[PDB]
């Protein structure tokens, strides 16, 4: 749904650009949050294992 | 056509589409994979090319790493005048 | 088409109509089920609509198997037309 | 008189029936429902006496049933009476429907009995030894036990289309009859799906007898997996395998095998200890013939000039079936002489064509 | 008529009684609180989630509470993520009933698993099998083997540790399959009662992408629910094997379903716990990957034996027909070749007709001879 | 009542009582996928005449059985519950079976044969016993099925695995057909010109019965069916049909008509809705032209 | 309610071919969570047992042997030697491999398992009842010798008083019975057609039979007394 | 197989999801198991056959040709064996290194067996070479299975310590 608004308060020009994740209020369509790009989605499923700890001791020969 | 007009009021634009065998290409059986999806998508470029849209002073750059990858009637002048090379 | 009417006599074309052509033929889900409706109306409006001809059915096809008979069912998509000739 | 006597017994019944106090109870449980309520789909299932529920429009709300009836009288995927507020489950709601699975004759007791199909016996021992017999499940039982299902061959419409449904009617199960060019389909997976839900079905409806006729397509393995063989082909088989070598049974769920290709099968997918029994029809010899002669040949109407060695002796070893269409265009003779009572000629000409 | 009425006029006044019966402790008892209390109850639960207009739940729609609304929408409405700093709520999120993340996890936990799964599993496990002992005549050789696979580390985890070791993670079946095969996976799945996951793979190719992918991932996510369970895979044929049909290039995707079950059978999966079985008829027919070790490490046969073998295994069928005590079922078994722990039925539960024909209680050796000749006879395959 | 109500039915719903404020017309009902219900079919068998030997085979192969199948009951037989028309292709041959079917008084289908066996599983299948169902319904129906049968306006010329497939398909529907239903005045038109094609267990009893087939015709059949065609079209004398006729040669009924669409194409282009023969005997050779073009 | 509870557990005795219901209805009676169905319909199921017992809950029984209660453990030993009691497998297949199976996890279970198995191997493990017999006639002799064992046989469970109750059913218990007599009458050499368990000598074993042999009056299963043709005439 | 999905370009996406918050955790390595997967454009204009995998991989390449200079974004993809090539799939930016993993030589495979051999409780029967001279270019685990299996089997012999017979026993089982 697209609404105009007078940029609100809690944004920045710079902030603002398309494509973005906002706090809005849901109903006033009021932006309320600029907000990171941060649970677009990591497709969960997406398995990180944040740099685990294995030697090259772990299987040797290569 | 946001590409296209965008484009079309901020020609010139050059309009270059990556490896376009997803989005173009003859597709398989031409049965329905959503492939309905593609061939309209394949022929949107077909509709704004092989229709009187125009390149006015935004030009489009087709890309395929394989040309033969590619729905005949794209490679058509009207479509296409030039299929590069990159030996 | 019934703007066509609206404005009769006119011209309905249609780019190379096989996007639509093929409806689901199966459960496809979505974007499928509407080509369905739409040919579907297309028919409904080619097989069920006057012959008082104002306005004209035409499509491109560069490939026409996508298609079915029920374009091609007489009284609707008479004339076939094929741009070639050696 | 009585019969009077029986109505209204008929007629009170009706009423005791209806009177289903408990009725104001009954409303009062209904009266706690409250009115009108909401379709919407199972999805999975806790102890909760909460469970959230599966929609068209989507919602998903977690939900009670309100609780008379039950949870476990349903499964995750089901549509249940849901109220309008949370789409609170009011209770057990069919979702009744379920009438397809993929293609099938929908049958029991069918038509076909042995009686009617022509004198077969000598094979009709094997489809009912194998299967009538402990359909009976009295003798069975001492038996200590059944195979599964028959293997078909010979020609349909006489030996093996018209066996198909003598045990068939004769057991009086649920007679599921397929071809395998009836499944594919040409995609990989449905097939056994195709079978599923058949097997849906045959696990369901118990007692059945499953038919199966002309494997010439799912059913080859050819020599590869690879290089153009459409895996479909075992893919589906397989799976059919998979339900077919994962039951046997003690005289509930038959199988039955109708094809002229027979090799064409895995041994397993025979895999005796199961599959015991090869019926194959043959050109009926000239008594068996007879056999069959003497009854499709005089439930046709005819003059006497007509005889069965008039008829018999005068052939090449036809079809049981071909008794029936020799009869058959025969009558179609007369009826082209327009005529309700058929010569001996019209039998030969029928033959000679046909 | 006039006699048989008498009994029909029996028929109506009997069941007027029960019509007079009924009618009369209805009186007595006089349905509202089973539910109207559960119901109002309930209703306060119907409320609590009717607030703010609000194990697979996929959907919370927990709805439009803005200061707030604490929910995740995996859906085409209004998509939704609590996270981004720290937000939860005290015990739940938000409502529907539904407080949670849908199924697509945003943030952790939050509301304890609202989760899990859509399509139940579409493949379906039955724990506890009816097979212990069933099929476990004459498979010895094998389960010797599985019950090392399967049963001790299941039973004694600990010594494969005191080892330093695990049981074998994976393991091949073939032969005739699911003949006792799946069965005997179901007997030490049942033995042991651990979880058997019997996943043909025929469910795993289907209209669709990512399909068995989806399952498999949904298979090793309720493996490891189900843990110290067994993953039983009849039709490793199904997805096929090890192929180029990639060169063709539709397959891939199909290729990908097993190199899917290949890339995470692999690395996190416990096999020690959870069990991963195959069975096949080709163990030919297998893409390596899977008979690598940490993957497929113990590889067997379904089998066939000797006469010897046989006779038990008749002998242990038989039991369930009456059967004639002075023949030898090592006498059937010498005639016959060696055939199927499903197969030597066919001496045995063709002899029941036999026993029936002959009319036996007990059937004869001849109707076992014959029954070996005419059921391997009526092979001719 | 609940007992008045049906499924699917248009009615007045109390908006937001959710409770029916009354009933409407329930709107229904056939469906596609190329197993689709065209429902009692129009034309009349004179139309292609002079083929009426085959016709009244066919009166006989259908519209008897059709229109008293007690006939053969009483003769005590089992009536032909598919039928078969073998020979000259393309006068129109739909018209052959229409006009019976019309007569008939039964549902005539056409369905894509391949349509039932297809890559996707099961939709190619499912629709088998949907065909099977309604074709009982509107019973007396009867079924053609598309994209098999050689008598030549249909032809496709079948397929080797893909219709025998779905003839198959057809054969244990038409053994279904066979089956506890014994619904007959149901019948499978499969009027081919080449059987080979197909599994000859089609020609088996209770499938095709009575095994009745075409034959090519001439230019006394163009001439009928040219002053059959050109009976349509507007006209204006000095004509003689059958001279058209005899430029007619390798023509086929359906053929005919292109000519007479010709001739008027002539006569519209000549501005006439008055034809001359002369334009006919023109569109002989246009036609004549794409006849002997691809 | 409470021997409302009761209400369907007379009701396993009538009882008939149906007798019906039980079977069916019987494993919905005895789920029920009150034990004074689950005690009773386990003794209820018996002469529906022998002539229409359940045939799934013979193996549920083993599952709620503890469930709520080690009662219903002592009757599903206990009750499947009644059902089991000389009827045997069959019709009751999952009941009696489970006491086959039953043995000792107590001295009571092993007292109450030897007698089960007991119970089991009552009559050789070949018995029946049912009280009506082919004669076209119900049987009041033991229809008295039943309810009686309801009130009774209650040595373990609820209405409990002692054990001597066990036996009051043998007013009617028969074996499985092919009563087949010759043209005399004491008994002597005669025969049928074939049972399981040979040609049927006077009075030999098997139950339900609809042989080749004519009885004397309106020839049945069970009892039948033989008579054979002129020219082929035998006491058999 | 994730990257495989149902919606149209969903993998793109997800590869573009899987592109992207990685970049945020760039420094970062993006393993890929069996690259074919998603590594078979086919040759054709059918290739809408799959578009998922295709495209994902185009859309990969065109990730993969984005940039050049980030470290930040390691890509790390593993086959049996691929089936296309690319110079994408060799590039200075794309994948710029075809890495054999040549199933190991016997010391090496001594040099293996030794980690699993390592946790594993021994007597020193042991002599690995003769090990891993009999066997024959074990992955590491089929080491490890023979580890492995010598564990249950010296179980079986009572053995706490494991032996060079209870490996030559997992050996013995049979590794073909």
């Amino acid at each position: 749904q697209t609404v105009f608004l007078p940029m609100v308060g809690l944004v920045d020009p710079d902030k603002l650009k398309p494509n973005d994740l906002v706090g809005v209020n849901k109903d006033s369509y009021l932006i309320l949050d600029t907000l990171p790009s941060e649970f677009d989605s990591r497709v969960k499923a997406m398995e990180v294992d944040e740099k685990p700890t294995e030697t090259y001791s772990d299987v040797g020969g290569l | 056509r946001e590409m296209f007009a965008y484009a079309k009021e901020h020609e010139p634009c050059i309009i270059f589409m990556d490896e376009v065998d997803a989005i173009g290409g003859r597709r398989f059986s031409e049965g329905t994979s959503a492939d309905r999806e593609i061939q309209r998508t394949l022929m949107e470029l077909l509709t704004q090319m092989d229709g009187f849209d125009n390149l006015g002073q935004t030009k489009i750059i087709m890309a395929t790493n394989r040309p033969d990858t590619l729905d005949p009637a794209l490679l058509r002048p009207g479509r296409l005048d030039r299929k590069v090379e990159i030996p | 088409f019934r703007l066509a009417r609206e404005n009769a006599p006119s011209i309905i074309f249609i780019d190379e109509v096989d996007s639509i052509a093929t409806k689901r033929f199966d459960a496809q889900t979505g974007s499928d089920r509407e080509v369905q409706r739409i040919l579907i109306e297309l028919l409904t409006q080619m097989d069920g609509f006057d012959q008082s001809t104002n306005v004209k059915v035409i499509m491109a096809t560069n490939r026409a198997d996508t298609l079915d008979p029920a374009l091609l069912r007489p009284g609707r998509l008479d004339r076939k037309i094929e741009f070639p000739s050696l | 008189a009585t019969a009077e006597k029986l109505p209204n017994i008929y007629p009170s019944t009706r009423c005791k029936l209806k009177l289903l106090k408990q009725e104001e109870e009954k409303k009062q449980l209904e009266e706690i429902r409250g009115n009108p309520l909401s379709i919407g789909t199972l999805e999975e299932i806790i102890d909760d006496d909460h469970a959230i529920v599966t929609s068209p429009t989507m919602p998903d709300y977690y939900v009670s049933i309100l609780s008379f009836v039950d949870k476990e009288l349903l499964e995750p995927g089901c549509s249940v009476l849901l109220h309008h507020k949370t789409m609170s489950i009011v209770g057990v709601l069919q979702d009744d429907a379920d009438p397809m699975v993929s293609v099938m004759k929908m049958d029991k007791s069918p038509t076909e009995s042995y009686s009617d199909i022509g004198g077969l016996e000598s094979q009709i021992q094997e489809i009912k030894e194998s299967v009538e017999l402990p359909l009976t499940h009295p003798e069975l039982y001492e038996e200590m036990g059944p195979p599964k299902g028959v293997i078909l061959y010979g020609a349909p419409g006489t030996g093996k289309t018209l066996l198909a449904k003598a045990v068939a009617n004769q057991t009086s199960a649920t007679f599921l009859r397929i071809v395998g060019s009836e499944l594919i389909q040409k995609y990989l997976g449905d097939g056994p799906r195709l079978c599923r839900q058949i097997f849906k079905v045959a696990g369901e409806n118990a007692p059945s007898i499953v038919f199966i006729d002309e494997i010439d397509a799912i059913g080859t393995k050819r020599y590869d997996s690879n290089s153009g063989g459409e895996r479909e082909i075992q893919r589906t088989m397989l799976e059919l395998l998979n339900q077919l070598d994962g039951f046997d049974d003690r005289g509930d769920v038959k199988v039955i095998m109708a094809t002229n290709k027979i090799e064409t099968l895995d041994p397993a997918l025979i895999r005796p200890g199961r599959i015991d029994r090869k019926i194959l029809f043959e050109n009926p010899d000239l008594s068996t013939k007879k056999k069959i002669l003497g009854i499709h040949t005089s439930k046709m109407n005819l003059s006497e000039d007509v005889n069965l060695e008039t008829l018999v002796t005068t052939k090449d070893d036809l079809s049981g079936a071909d008794i029936q269409a020799m009869c058959t265009e025969a009558g179609l003779l007369a009826l082209r002489e327009r005529r309700m009572q058929v010569t001996a000629e019209d039998f030969k000409q029928a033959k000679e064509r046909v | 008529d006039d006699k048989i009425v008498p009994l029909t006029e029996g028929d109506i006044q009997v069941l007027k009684s029960y019509g007079a019966a009924p009618y009369a402790a209805k009186l007595k008892q006089t349905n509202d609180l089973k539910d109207i209390e559960a119901r109002i109850k309930e209703k306060a639960g119907v409320k609590e989630s009717d607030t703010g207009l609000a194990h697979p739940l996929q959907v919370a729609r927990c709805t439009k509470i803005i200061k707030a609304k604490y929910v995740i929408n995996l859906k085409q409405i209004a998509k939704f993520v609590v996270g981004l700093g720290e937000r939860v709520s005290p015990t739940d999120i938000e409502e529907g009933m539904r407080v949670g993340v849908d199924r697509s996890k945003y943030n952790i936990e939050l509301p304890l698993p609202p989760r899990i799964d859509p399509s139940v599993t579409m493949m379906t496990v039955e724990e506890k099998p009816d097979v212990t002992y069933s099929d476990v005549g004459g498979c010895k050789d094998q389960i010797e083997k599985l019950r090392e696979v399967v049963e001790l580390p299941l039973l004694s985890p600990e010594r494969f540790a005191t080892l330093g070791i695990d049981p074998p993670k994976g393991i091949l079946l073939y032969g005739p399959p699911g003949t006792g095969k799946t069965l005997c996976a179901r007997a030490v799945a049942n033995r042991t009662d651990a979880t058997f996951i019997r996943v043909i793979g025929s469910e795993l190719v289907q209209k669709y992408v990512g399909e068995g992918a989806r399952m498999v991932r949904e298979l090793f996510e309720m493996a490891r629910t189900k843990k110290a369970c067994i993953i039983f895979f009849d039709e490793i044929d199904a997805v096929g094997g090890a192929r180029f049909d990639d060169g063709a290039g539709g397959d891939n995707e199909v290729q990908r379903t097993m190199l899917e079950l290949i890339t995470q059978l692999d690395g996190f999966d416990p096999r020690g716990n959870i069990k991963v079985m195959f069975a096949t008829n080709r163990p030919n027919t297998l893409d390596p990957a899977l008979l690598r070790p940490g993957r497929i490490d113990r590889k067997v046969e379904f089998s066939l034996p000797d006469l010897e073998g046989r006779a038990n295994i008749f002998r242990i069928h038989s039991k369930s027909m009456s059967v004639e005590r002075g023949i030898r079922w090592e006498l059937i078994s010498r005639l016959c070749p060696n055939s199927t722990g499903a197969e030597l039925r066919s001496v045995c539960t063709e002899a029941g007709m036999f026993a029936i024909r002959a009319r036996r209680k007990v059937a004869t050796e001849k109707d076992f001879l014959k029954a070996v000749d005419k059921v391997i006879s009526g092979y001719k395959k | 009542n609940v007992k008045d109500l049906k499924a699917s039915q248009r009615v007045c719903l109390r908006s937001d009582s959710y409770m029916l404020h009354k009933v409407l017309e329930n709107k229904a009902d056939p469906l596609v996928s190329l197993m689709m219900v065209e429902k009692v079919p129009d034309s009349t068998y004179d139309m292609v005449g002079g083929l009426t030997k085959q016709i009244k085979e066919i009166k006989e192969v259908i519209e008897l059985p059709v229109k008293h199948p007690e006939l053969f009951e009483s003769l005590g037989i089992a009536q032909p519950k598919g039928v078969i028309l073998y020979g000259p292709p393309g006068t129109g041959k739909t018209l052959l079976a229409r006009a019976v079917a019309h007569h008939t008084d039964c549902k005539f289908i056409r369905v894509s044969g391949a349509e039932l066996v297809q890559k996707y599983i099961g939709e190619g299948s499912r629709m088998v016993r949907e065909l099977f169902v309604m074709a009982r319904e509107h019973a007396p129906s009867i079924i053609f099925m598309d994209e098999i049968d050689s008598i030549g306006s249909t032809r496709v010329e079948g397929s080797g695995g893909g219709d025998s497939e779905v003839q198959r398909t057809m054969l244990e529907l038409l053994n279904q057909l066979d089956g506890f239903e014994t619904s007959k005045n149901i019948k499978i038109i499969m009027a081919t010109n080449r059987l080979d094609i197909l599994d000859p267990a089609l020609l088996r009893p209770g499938r095709i019965d009575r095994k009745i087939e075409f034959p090519p015709p001439s230019v006394a059949a163009r001439a009928e069916i040219l002053r059959i065609h050109s009976r349509k079209m507007n006209l204006t004398r000095g004509i003689n049909l059958r001279k058209v006729a005899e430029k007619m040669n390798g023509c086929s009924g359906a053929d005919v008509k292109g000519v007479c669409t010709e001739a008027g194409m002539y006569a519209l282009r000549e501005r006439r809705i008055h034809v001359t023969q002369e334009d006919f005997e023109l569109a002989v050779g246009k036609v004549m032209n794409k006849n002997q073009e691809t | 309610l409470a021997y409302a509870v009761l209400g369907i557990a007379l009701i396993a005795l009538g009882e008939d071919i149906g007798k019906e219901m039980s079977l069916r209805h019987f494993g919905h009676l005895m789920h029920y969570g009150n034990e004074h169905i689950r005690r009773m319909v386990p003794l209820a199921m018996g002469i529906v047992s022998v002539s229409d017992p359940q045939m799934k809950v013979f193996d549920t029984l083993t599952r709620f042997s503890h469930d709520a209660d080690l009662e219903v453990s002592m009757n599903s030993i206990f009750a499947m030697g009644l059902c089991g009691a000389g009827t045997n497998n069959a019709r009751l297949a999952q009941l009696l491999r489970q006491l086959a199976s039953y043995y000792s996890r107590e001295q009571d279970a092993l007292f109450i398992t030897r007698l089960a198995q007991g119970l089991l191997h009552l009559g050789k493990g070949t018995m029946t009842m049912d009280v009506f017999n082919d004669a076209h006639v119900l049987n009041k002799v033991t229809l008295a010798s039943i309810l009686t064992t309801a009130v009774g046989l209650v040595s373990p469970s609820f209405m409990l008083k002692h054990h001597q109750l066990f036996y009051m059913l043998n007013a009617g218990i028969r074996p499985k019975f092919i009563l087949a007599l010759n043209d005399e009458g004491e008994p002597i050499k005669v025969n049928v057609r074939v049972g399981q368990p040979v040609l049927l000598n006077h009075g030999e074993r098997a139950e339900l039979e609809t042989d080749e042999y004519i009885s004397y009056t309106s020839h049945i299963e069970g009892v039948v007394i033989l008579k054979k043709n002129p020219d082929y005439r035998e006491e058999e | 197989p994730q990257l495989v999905q149902m919606y149209i370009g969903e993998g793109a996406k997800l590869v573009r999801d899987a592109f992207a918050l990685a970049k945020e955790k760039a420094p970062t390595i993006i393993f890929i198991d069996e690259l074919d997967a998603i590594g078979t454009k086919r040759f054709d204009s059918e290739k809408s056959g799959d578009r998922e995998v295709q495209r994902t991989m185009l859309e990969l390449l065109n990730q993969l040709d984005g940039f050049s200079s980030d470290d930040r974004v390691k890509v790390l993809a593993a086959t049996n064996r691929v089936d296309v090539l690319d110079p994408a799939l060799l590039r200075s930016g794309r994948l710029d290194r075809k890495i054999e993993f040549p199933l190991p030589s016997e010391d090496s495979r001594a040099q293996i067996l030794q980690i699993h051999s390592r946790k594993m409780t021994t007597d020193d029967d042991i002599n690995w070479q003769e090990l891993a001279r009999s066997t024959d270019e074990f992955n590491g685990a089929q080491l490890k299975a023979v580890t492995v299996e010598a564990g249950m089997i010296a179980l079986r012999n009572g053995q706490s310590s494991v032996k060079h017979e209870d490996f030559v026993e997992g050996i013995s089982e049979v590794q073909a």
